[PDB]
């Protein structure tokens, strides 16, 4: 899965 | 609602207390309420409204990949009846209304109050993230709309950062970030998803040198997932 | 009930589902919804239900001790007013309510119904830790009632496990582990905890012999556990 | 914590 903003 | 006789004061409290009990869904109804108060949201606020309203759909967006991976099998196999479809639509249905609402907050009156580039950035690209999450989940006449609501809005958000912000600035490192995620993940545009995220990566390490201690951990620490993601993609 | 309209059988392959998106609240009501169709349940249909509502009041629980732990710092400090209070009492309520719907599920009308020993002493463990969860949170007039209603129910659990199962059957295994917990946690009885949990594991042992290899691997998990338990207490 | 059934 690509990451997003934590 | 049902918030409205409670003071803002204490729905900010409370907000905070649901966040260390890891009850999101009170988080996220005690930062509505605080939101419908109608006053413009601090820094700090405006991170709890965020925290509770990703918690909240990030249960349900891995809950619909779930139940969408079980209802794809069942397509390719026996046939068990209409179960896995309803059981799928009504948590996307309830998905789609978390998004509803945070996007209604943000048109009503979050948005149109916000002038400083810190708040008004750190709404829109809300706005371009539940759009996202709408657009996971669209098969539609509508999901193309949906699609440039997400993208209008981030396009919006990285215009605003590109002029008001530093390349560290951790919005508009978490901003490029979500808006490259876009790229690869909706509009079937993985050179442009790329391409932002080098380019976001490069202009921010050339100005680390700008920073203190903390800042530069806050800024290396989203740099990082954008390596992430490139590492991935590549 | 708002599961009224949907097939027993839909309802369980919903539960199904449920767990593996973990959405155990959702896999709560569709296993209320099964018992209220008035028809016994199967082993498997047992563990369903035992698993969504232990999941759900497991995150209350969770909750509830955060909260109830800032409030005993909160009196000891400054004034900050009602809010943990009123808040640690809403997920208390939210508790109860979870805990009077199982109680309320067992008396109608799982348990009369349930003449054999596995499903009988399953429903009144049941009984017992619900009785138990609101133990955990009572401080009023009927903290003694509440225990000696979760001491009866292990109580006539007890009575028929020790009759009618074999000593490493999971079933009475399982609770006796968890009459042991109450006896440490709740009625203020270590002794009788430490004692209940080392008969228990020595005579699960000493029949360890008559098992299959998945039932050996079954017991001597539970096993695990009162030895983890007597390491802690001991 | 004392652990109970899973
Ligand atoms: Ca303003
Ligand atoms: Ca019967
Ligand atoms: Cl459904
Ligand atoms: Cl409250
Ligand atoms: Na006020
Ligand atoms: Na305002
Ligand atoms: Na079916
Ligand atoms: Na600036
Ligand atoms: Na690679
Ligand atoms: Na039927
Ligand atoms: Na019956
Ligand atoms: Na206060
Ligand atoms: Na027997
Ligand atoms: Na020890």
């Amino acid at each position: 899965r690509s990451k997003t903003s934590c | 609602g049902a918030m409205g006789s409670m003071e803002r004061a204490s729905l900010i409290q409370k907000a905070k207390l649901a966040e260390q009990a890891e009850r999101y869904e009170d988080m996220a109804a005690f930062m509505k309420g605080a939101v419908e108060k109608g006053e413009e949201l601090s820094c700090e606020e405006r991170n709890l409204l965020s925290v509770a309203y990703k918690n909240v759909v990030g249960g349900q967006r891995a809950a619909w990949r779930v139940l969408s991976s079980i209802e794809q099998k069942s397509n390719e196999s026996e046939e068990k009846g209409p179960e896995v479809r309803e059981y799928r639509e009504k948590v996307e249905t309830e998905l789609q209304g978390v998004c509803d609402t945070v996007l209604g907050l943000l048109d009503s009156h979050l948005i149109k109050e916000a002038g400083d580039a810190e708040s008004r950035v750190f709404y829109l690209k809300m706005k371009g993230d539940y759009y996202r999450y709408l657009a996971e989940v669209a098969t539609g006449d509508d999901k193309k709309r949906i699609i440039d609501s997400a993208r209008s809005a981030y396009q919006e958000a990285m215009d605003i950062s590109k002029k008001e912000m530093p390349p560290t600035n951790p919005i508009r490192l978490g901003l490029a970030l979500n808006f490259s995620v876009f790229h690869y993940e909706i509009a079937n545009s993985p050179e442009e998803a790329i391409s932002l995220a080098k380019t976001t990566f490069d202009e921010a390490m050339a100005d680390l040198h700008t920073l203190s201690e903390d800042s530069y951990k806050d800024s290396t620490l989203i740099m990082q997932l954008l390596r992430d993601n490139l590492t991935l993609w590549t």
